[PDB]
């Protein structure tokens, strides 16, 4: 197993680096969504995480998009489950 | 209920609420009018 | 605005050391930026910080600030008309606000002193009456002037407890 | 120059503390309220609370604002 | 020019007399 | 005397050190001025004061010390 | 210089507060009306009446000596740093770093303590070893006082 | 000669001999009974 | 022989806000109302003094149980917060790919007043406050590879916090147990060994085997976290788990036939550190937790509860007596089943000692991947758990004294092991004081003599390694026996417990995970210093406990209370006689000692262990100056305080500028504490009188009369601010230094 897993680590390394950069950028931008003007007063009435999950966010949503991009087939993605009840209060 | 409101009206809870709100307004003013060394004229 | 030099302090807008301060900070920001690729969120955050630094330095230039040899703005508090916004106007704002706070407090303590159990209301604040007195304390300077003129601001000497000496 | 300045300032501060201590001692041992009745000294005793309170005010103002400006910087 | 030995010892003997006088003053104070 | 000759390039000497606890590096490091023994560098300004008042030689200082010994007696 | 002179004013006003309070409440106060009957220096009047520790005028002096040492240290720190900047020929160092406390802690205390603490070390000693020993000596006495 | 002799004598005299006699003497007086 | 059973009073107290509206309901003097400003401090001081509220022990026990429930809810909130921040405010996923070069960070500040500079360049295309809690290393060692797992456990922790609060409400307002429920200590031990520690360790061993072990093995092999199969795919798919570790192809047959040697691939006794991650082998930790689980499960069947097999702890106490100890341990069962404070004293003492051992064992044997290499988290964890330990020990002394004043009954302790201690407390305290003096004189002169000799230019007369050899021969002997343990006395161990004993320095990514630690003369001197400082803290605390009820100065001290300021200026002056005041001074010395322990740790690790191998020997952080400089107070002042302060004092304009600001602020708080410490209430009360005159002049006089702090409260504030300022100064110094140097 470890042989093929290392082989596809080598074959997918660039995409996972992009994934890690995107999630880190999302996590950092999560402190600047009002200063930069992404989840302002209207859009963040509910959870701005829910805004990123459902609506549109410059960085958070990006991660939401690539987080499950190009993952292993057959297995549920390491970054997110197939489904889940909504985050507690969009938190 | 009413007693809880009275409990809120206690000195510590009211101090915490009043300073929470005050810090909030001061932070918002320093966000929308940032970096104010002096009153402009 | 263009301010005259005063107390051997040149205006910050025309000060070379002020420009050096701006330059230095902006270069530091660039250095911090260089390690981040432009697409990532720290790069945009640092660019926004650079913008903020530029507009701060610009605003300090235009606001008629006097800089020193060090290159940082210096406040003139002697009362000069050209630098009243440094101390006088914010000083007036503080004196107004602090007097409001104090007069709201004095009004509440005097009103609660008439209650059946004043000390319990001292820790459990009657919020409606409190807020009424707080908003009445908007005209603190007037009401304080009335108290001073009528002699009820200050308690007489005989009523106050003093040491036996 | 540095040693002499430090020397005389520390000596001065101690001497000042002694002056005030000996005045407290004067008030205890040597002050006669009956003989000093009505003079400036008995008047000092009469408005001592005002003096102490205004000293407390000026000290509090100076320390609040000086420390605040230092912390701000 | 260093001080001569006679100078040092004369000053030291004057000091010894001064010290004797200091003892006389101390005894007189103690009374 | 030497300090008077070159006031700006001679460190004043306060008094010789005779410490039994000194090691050889201490004896060799505390020998400043033109002393042949370990010394302390007079930071009290007495050299400048005595030079300003006209004292120039060790004999004048000795005469002054003897006179003040007599005054103390 | 503005900020340090106001610090000095704080120190003088507070030391004077403590000392004038001691002098004027020497003969009695509301906590202890008959203080003149106990002399200048007494320990306290017991734990009763809430507690009367450091109530005597002697104790007011004892408290004011701390503030006096603090004020004089502030003045002579100001003197020494301003003059050191003058004597190196770069007065800009003080004029830059005296506006904030870290500047005093770094560019004056930490910066000028380098040669002092190196009076003696594992690589021998120099003429400042006695002053290093006295520095640590005074630290010892200060702590023992605590 | 004074310079080579007197320090080596008077430093122990003032820092070991005089302290010993003074402390012993003061002890004997302080502990001396009133009568 | 009472039967162990569940007992409850149904609906003992109604749920209502009427008591919230009325402050000080729990007392009688505080219930009437505030006459003076002392009332506020009295309210907060006796808020959790349940013994002084109600006389009956049943209500106290219920209050303690539900308060414990509330604390556990608070802890679960804190854990939920930490995991949630590690999910939405961190670079844990980036750090997973590059743990050696990315700084862990799980806190990002809002950009408001220029504080955005605190968001440091921690790596991974991320900015934030670098964290030193080691949470990233813990999560990696637990097998967490995605932020969703962190979010999921954070939400679980929040649910559990809600459940903990609900349990406290249920067990105070709905189903409060009776007193006879809490007094079932046999059952308590049976459950808290077999079920809390035993089953908890078994559960964690199962997690480690089924989730952490495969995930961390793949990470060790170099597999990308985003390509690793999910934990349920390892726990459930036995073929997938057996691919990594072939013993899983045999199922549970070896387990149930005592063929446990077949599990040797994933249950090992390797010892030492993982060369890739620099942490303990996870197979070793799994086998550890398994054996711990078994040992506690067996040991939790010691005590008889409802079936005749088992022990009665009263009997095994009373049967232990001897010629020197009179009646022995008779009556201690009554002490520890009818006094919460006695139990609290024991449990706090052991918790504090344990936290200390935890710090030692975690620096020396780093249990987490990429923990040792991260010097900042390692120093932070050591220092933290040291401070927690010293505080808990001081509290143990305090609660020992509280029991001794309040809950000690001479009738039930006639000639037992405690009464005889109270009957020769003079000998104990005099010998301890003598020991304390001896230790201090010798150890300090070891430093002061060295200072003097160095200043006099006599290095050959110093106590350094070169001049006079005070070698710690016994500690070196222990190091030798432990380095040779895997050969003779621990033959099945493939390696030593730690690399600190000797040989084969462990390096990960250039930096040293673990390095054998040497012990020269400086180590001797600092360890005897540690013993000195410990013995003085023990002197203070034990003197307070033993003289809590009486002394030759005050015989009637038991009725004065545990916490009183003095007995007056009589008898020459009776200040700080109460055992509370001993805890005050005891707390002070505790602080002092910890300050030396953590300084020794920091300097020794920076000088002789931490560093970076470059193929040409070790390049330590400070260059190994400890062995030749840590024998002098000047050496600590210059080469440790002055030298290593450059990071914190020059931290302005960088992400560590917050550490510099805290450094100054903590200096201020310490000096501010000196106000409360060096002064007394009488002065402050008179100053208040003058200020009250000023207020009365303007008719601003408060209804609640202003009062100076009580003398006990003044000492309390002084010690609290002193400990805060000193510890926060050391915190800012250590964190800024170790983060900047790396
Ligand atoms: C960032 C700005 C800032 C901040 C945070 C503070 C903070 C503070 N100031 Mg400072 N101050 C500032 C700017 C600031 N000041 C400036 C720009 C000025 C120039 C006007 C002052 C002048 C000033 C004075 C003169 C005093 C303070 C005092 C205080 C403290 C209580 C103030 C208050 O409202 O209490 C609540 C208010 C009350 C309880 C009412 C009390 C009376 C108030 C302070 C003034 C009203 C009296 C009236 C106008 C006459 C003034 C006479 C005066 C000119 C001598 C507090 C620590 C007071 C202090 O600590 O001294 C002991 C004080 O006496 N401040
Ligand atoms: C011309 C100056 C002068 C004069 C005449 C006096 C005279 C007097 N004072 Mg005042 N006083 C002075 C200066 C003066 N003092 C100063 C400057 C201070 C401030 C420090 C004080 C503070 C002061 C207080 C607080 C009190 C007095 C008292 C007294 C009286 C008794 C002194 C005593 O108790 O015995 C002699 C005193 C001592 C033997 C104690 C000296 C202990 C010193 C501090 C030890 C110092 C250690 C040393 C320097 C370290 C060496 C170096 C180290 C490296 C080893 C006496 C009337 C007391 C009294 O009852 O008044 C009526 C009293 O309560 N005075
Ligand atoms: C650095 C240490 C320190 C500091 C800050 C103070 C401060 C003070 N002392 Mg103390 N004192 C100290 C050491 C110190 N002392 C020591 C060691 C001694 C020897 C025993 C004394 C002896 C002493 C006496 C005997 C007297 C004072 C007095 C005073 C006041 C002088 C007036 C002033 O400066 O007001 C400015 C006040 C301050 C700088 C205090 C700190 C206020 C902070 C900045 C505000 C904090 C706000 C912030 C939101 C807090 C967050 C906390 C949050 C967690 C709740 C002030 C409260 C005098 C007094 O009462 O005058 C009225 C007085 O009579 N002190
Ligand atoms: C030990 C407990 C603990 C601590 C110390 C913190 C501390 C912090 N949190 Mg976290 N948090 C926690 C538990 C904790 N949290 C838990 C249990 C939850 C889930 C309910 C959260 C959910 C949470 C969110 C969603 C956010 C924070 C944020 C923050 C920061 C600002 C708080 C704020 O909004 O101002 C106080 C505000 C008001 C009182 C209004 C601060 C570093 C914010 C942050 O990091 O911003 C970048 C942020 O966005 N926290
Ligand atoms: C298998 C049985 C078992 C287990 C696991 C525990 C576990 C615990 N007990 Mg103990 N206890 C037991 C049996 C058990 N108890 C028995 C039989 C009695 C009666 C003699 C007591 C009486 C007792 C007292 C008097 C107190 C405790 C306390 C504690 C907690 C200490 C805090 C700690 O270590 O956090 C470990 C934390 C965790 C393991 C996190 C999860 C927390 C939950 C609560 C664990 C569930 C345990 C529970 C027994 C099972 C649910 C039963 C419920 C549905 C009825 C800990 C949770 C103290 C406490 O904190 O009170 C709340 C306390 O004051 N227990
Ligand atoms: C508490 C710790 C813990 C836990 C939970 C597990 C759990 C597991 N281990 Mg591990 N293991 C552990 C510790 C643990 N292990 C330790 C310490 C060791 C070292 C000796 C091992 C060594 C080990 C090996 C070598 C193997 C396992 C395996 C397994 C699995 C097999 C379970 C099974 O079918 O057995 C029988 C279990 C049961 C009969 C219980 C099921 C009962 C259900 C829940 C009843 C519910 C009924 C309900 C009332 C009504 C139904 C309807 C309702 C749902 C609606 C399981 C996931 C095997 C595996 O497949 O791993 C990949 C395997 O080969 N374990
Ligand atoms: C398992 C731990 C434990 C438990 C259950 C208790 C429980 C109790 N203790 Mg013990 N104690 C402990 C640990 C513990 N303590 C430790 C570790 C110490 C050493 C410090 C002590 C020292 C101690 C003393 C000396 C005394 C007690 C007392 C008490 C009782 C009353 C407490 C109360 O209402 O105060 C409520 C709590 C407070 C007033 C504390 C306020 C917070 C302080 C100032 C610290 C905050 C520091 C903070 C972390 C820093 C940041 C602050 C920030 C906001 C700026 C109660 C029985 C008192 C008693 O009468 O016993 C019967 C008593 O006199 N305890
Ligand atoms: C650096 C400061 C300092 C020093 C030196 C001491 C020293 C001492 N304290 Mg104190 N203490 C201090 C600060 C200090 N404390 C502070 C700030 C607190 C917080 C309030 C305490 C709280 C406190 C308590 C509560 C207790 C102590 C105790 C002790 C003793 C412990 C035994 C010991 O050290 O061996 C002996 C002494 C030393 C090693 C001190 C240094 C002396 C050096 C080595 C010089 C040796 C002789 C030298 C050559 C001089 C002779 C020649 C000379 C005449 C010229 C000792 C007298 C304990 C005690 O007395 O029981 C034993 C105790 O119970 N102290
Ligand atoms: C306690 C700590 C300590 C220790 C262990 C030493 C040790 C030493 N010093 Mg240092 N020193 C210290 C503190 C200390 N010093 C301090 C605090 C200072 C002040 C700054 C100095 C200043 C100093 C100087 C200036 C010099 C030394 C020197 C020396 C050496 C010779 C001293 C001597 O002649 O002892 C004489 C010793 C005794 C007469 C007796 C010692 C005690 C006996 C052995 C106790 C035995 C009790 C026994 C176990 C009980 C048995 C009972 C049984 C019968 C029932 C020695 C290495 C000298 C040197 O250069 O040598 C290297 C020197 O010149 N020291
Ligand atoms: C500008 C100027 C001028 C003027 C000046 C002046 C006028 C000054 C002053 C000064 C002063 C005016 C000062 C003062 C000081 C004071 C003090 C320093 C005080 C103190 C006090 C005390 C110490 C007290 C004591 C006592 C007591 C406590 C009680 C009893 C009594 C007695 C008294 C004993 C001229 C033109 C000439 C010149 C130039 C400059
Ligand atoms: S506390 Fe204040 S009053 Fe009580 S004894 Fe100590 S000093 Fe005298």
């Amino acid at each position: 197993l470890t042989a093929d897993l290392l082989a596809r680590t080598e074959a997918n390394k660039s995409l996972n680096d992009q994934k890690r950069a995107a999630t880190s950028s999302a996590n950092f931008e999560r402190s600047r969504l009002v200063t930069d003007g992404f989840c302002q007063f209207p859009q963040n009435i509910f959870g701005c995480q829910n805004a990123a999950e459902k609506g549109s966010v410059k960085f958070l949503s990006d991660d939401m998009a690539i987080e499950c991009e190009g993952t292993a087939d057959g297995k549920t993605c390491s970054s997110k489950a197939p489904g889940a009840y909504p985050s507690f209060l969009g938190l | 209920m009413k007693n809880f409101q009275i409990y809120l009206s206690t000195a510590p809870v009211l101090a915490a609420v009043w300073f929470t709100v005050l810090a909030g307004i001061l932070i918002e003013l320093n966000r929308f009018f940032p970096d104010a060394l002096s009153f402009p004229l | 605005r263009d301010v005259q030099p005063y107390a051997g302090l040149t205006p910050c807008k025309t000060s070379k050391a002020f420009a050096k301060r701006e330059k230095t900070e902006l270069k530091a920001l660039e250095k911090r930026l260089k390690k981040y690729d432009p697409e990532s969120a720290p790069a945009l955050a640092l660019q926004a910080t650079m913008e903020k630094t530029k507009t701060r330095f610009a605003n300090y230039g235009e606001s008629g600030l006097l800089c020193g040899k060090d290159g940082l703005p210096h406040l003139i508090v002697d009362g000069n008309l050209e630098h009243l916004g440094e101390f006088a106007i914010p000083g007036l704002g503080f004196l107004y606000v602090a007097g409001w706070i104090g007069y709201a407090g004095r009004s509440y303590i005097q009103e609660n002193k008439t209650a059946s159990k004043p000390t319990e209301g001292e820790i459990i604040i009657d919020v409606p009456k409190a807020l009424g007195l707080m908003f009445q304390a908007g005209a603190w300077p007037l009401l304080a002037g009335l108290e001073l003129k009528n002699g009820t601001l200050t308690a007489p000497e005989s009523e106050i407890t003093v040491s036996p000496r | 120059q540095a040693a002499l300045y430090s020397h005389h300032q520390y000596i001065a501060g101690f001497i000042m503390c002694g002056a005030f201590a000996h005045g407290a001692i004067f008030f205890i041992r040597d002050y006669d309220p009956e003989a000093n009745k009505g003079n400036v000294l008995a008047r000092m005793l009469e408005h001592k609370e005002a003096i102490i309170s205004h000293l407390s005010w000026v000290s509090l103002f100076l320390g609040f604002h000086t420390l605040g400006l230092y912390v701000h910087n | 020019m260093p001080l001569s030995d006679t100078q040092v010892f004369t000053a030291l003997f004057v000091a010894l007399i001064t010290g004797i006088l200091s003892l006389r003053l101390g005894t007189q104070l103690y009374k | 005397e030497k300090w008077g000759e070159d006031p700006l390039h001679v460190r004043p000497i306060a008094h010789t050190i005779w410490d039994p606890h000194f090691g050889q590096p201490a004896v060799e490091a505390f020998t400043r001025g033109g002393a042949s023994a370990p010394v302390n560098i007079a930071y009290s300004g007495v050299y400048q004061w005595w030079y300003t008042i006209g004292m120039r030689t060790n004999v004048d200082l000795y005469n002054g010390s003897l006179f003040l010994l007599f005054v103390a007696g | 210089d503005f900020l340090v002179h106001h610090a000095i004013a704080l120190g003088l006003h507070t030391t004077t507060l403590i000392l004038v309070k001691g002098a004027l409440d020497a003969r009695g106060s509301k906590l202890m009306p008959d203080k003149k009957d106990f002399g200048y220096s007494f320990p306290c009047d017991g734990p009763g009446r809430g507690g009367t520790c450091d109530i005597s005028a002697w104790d007011a002096f004892y408290l004011a000596v701390f503030w006096e040492l603090n004020t004089v240290s502030w003045t002579v720190f100001y003197f020494h740093w301003k003059h050191l900047a003058l004597w190196q020929g770069n007065s800009a160092q003080f004029d830059e770093s005296s506006t904030y406390i870290m500047g005093w802690l770094r560019d004056y205390l930490w910066l000028n303590s380098s040669q002092l603490i190196n009076g003696y070390n594992p690589f021998g000693m120099n003429s400042l070893s006695v002053w290093a020993w006295m520095f640590l000596f005074g630290h010892l006495i200060y702590a023992t006082g605590f | 000669m004074a310079a080579s002799l007197l320090p080596s004598i008077f430093v122990p005299l003032v820092g070991l001999v005089f302290p010993a006699v003074a402390m012993a003497s003061l002890f004997l007086y302080i502990e001396k009974e009133q009568v | 022989i009472k039967t162990v059973k569940i007992v409850v009073d149904r609906d003992p107290v109604p749920t209502s806000f009427e008591k919230w509206a009325k402050p000080g309901h729990f007392s009688r003097t505080l219930a009437k109302g505030p006459a003076t400003t002392t009332w506020v401090w009295d309210l907060h001081a006796d808020a959790h003094d349940f013994d002084s509220h109600t006389t009956d022990l049943e209500d106290i026990s219920r209050k303690v149980f539900s308060a414990h429930f509330g604390q556990l809810g608070v802890i679960f909130i804190w854990l939920s917060g930490m995991y949630f921040h590690g999910a939405r405010f961190s670079n844990y996923e980036a750090w997973l790919s590059d743990p050696t070069h990315i700084k862990p960070s799980a806190q990002v500040v809002w950009p408001i007043v220029g504080q955005e500079i605190l968001n440091g360049d921690v790596g991974g295309g991320f900015q934030g406050v670098q964290i030193t809690s080691g949470f990233f290393q813990l999560w990696r060692g637990s097998g967490i590879t995605s932020e969703l797992q962190l979010y999921s456990t954070a939400i679980g922790a929040l649910i559990c916090a809600g459940l903990m609060f609900f349990a406290g409400w249920w067990h105070y307002h709905k189903a409060a147990p009776k007193l006879e429920w809490f007094q079932n200590v046999e059952s308590m031990m049976n459950h808290h060994l077999a079920g809390l520690l035993g089953l908890g360790s078994l559960a964690w061993a199962g997690h480690q085997i089924h989730i952490a072990l495969p995930v961390n093995t793949l990470l060790d092999a170099g597999v990308d976290p985003k390509e690793i199969p999910l934990p349920h795919e390892f726990m459930l798919n036995r073929a997938l788990m057996a691919e990594l570790y072939p013993s899983f192809a045999k199922g549970l047959t070896p387990f149930f036939t005592f063929n446990w040697t077949e599990y040797s691939d994933f249950l090992t006794f390797r010892g030492g550190l993982n060369p890739v991650t620099g942490g303990l082998w996870l197979t070793d930790m799994a086998h550890h937790h398994l054996a711990i689980a078994v040992l506690f499960l067996v040991a939790g069947h010691q005590y008889r509860t409802n079936w005749g097999i088992g022990h009665s702890m009263k009997e095994i106490l009373e049967a232990h007596k001897g010629p020197f100890t009179g009646e022995g341990h008779k009556g201690l069962y009554e002490i520890l089943t009818t006094s919460w404070h006695a139990q609290l004293a024991i449990n706090l003492a052991l918790m504090g000692s344990l936290s200390i051992i935890v710090s030692h064992h975690m620096y020396s044997m780093p249990p987490y991947p990429y923990l040792a290499t991260d010097y900042g988290t390692q120093l932070s964890l050591f220092t933290h758990h040291m401070w927690i330990g010293g505080f808990c020990i001081c509290g143990a002394a305090a609660h020992a004294a509280i029991f001794m004043v309040r809950d000690y009954d001479p009738a039930t302790n006639y000639n037992n092991v405690l009464d005889r201690v109270l009957r020769h407390r003079d000998a104990i305290i005099s010998h301890l004081n003598w020991v304390c003096i001896f230790l201090g004189f010798h150890s300090f002169g070891l430093y002061i003599h060295n200072d003097t000799m160095s200043a006099l230019g006599r290095p050959q007369d110093m106590f350094s390694d070169t001049a006079i050899q005070l070698q710690p021969i016994f500690a070196q002997f222990v190091q030798h026996t432990h380095a040779l343990a895997p050969e003779l006395t621990a033959p099945t161990a493939a390696g030593s417990t730690s690399a600190s004993w000797g040989g084969d320095i462990v390096a990960v990514g250039g930096k040293i995970a673990m390095m054998p630690i040497s012990l020269g003369t400086s180590d001797f001197m600092v360890h005897h210093i540690h013993a000195f400082t410990i013995h003085v803290t023990v002197l203070i605390l034990l003197k307070g406990v033993l003289f809590a009820r009486s002394s030759r100065l005050i015989p009637d001290k038991a009725n004065l209370g545990f916490r009183f300021p003095c007995d007056g200026p009589g008898r020459g002056g009776t200040c700080q006689v109460s055992a509370w005041d001993h805890v005050f001074l005891g707390l002070f010395w505790m602080y002092n000692s910890i300050s030396i322990v953590i300084f020794h740790f920091s300097w020794k690790m920076q000088s002789d262990v931490w560093g970076s191998v470059t193929g040409n020997g070790v390049s330590h952080i400070t260059g190994g100056n400890f062995a030749q400089s840590a024998n002098t107070i000047n050496g600590w002042l210059r080469d440790f305080l002055w030298a290593q302060s450059s990071q914190v004092i020059q931290s302005y304009g960088s992400a560590l500028s917050a550490y510099g600001l805290i450094f100054l602020g903590a200096h201020f708080i310490w000096a501010f504490s000196l106000m409360f410490l060096f002064s007394g209430r009488g002065y402050w009360q008179e100053l208040i009188e003058s200020i009250v005159w000023a207020h009365n002049k303007l008719k601003v006089a408060p209804a609640i009369q202003p009062r100076a702090l009580s003398i006990t409260q003044g000492r309390a504030v002084g010690v609290a601010h002193y400990l805060l300022g000193g510890i926060a100064t050391t915190w800012s110094f250590f964190l800024a230094r170790i983060i900047a140097v790396g």
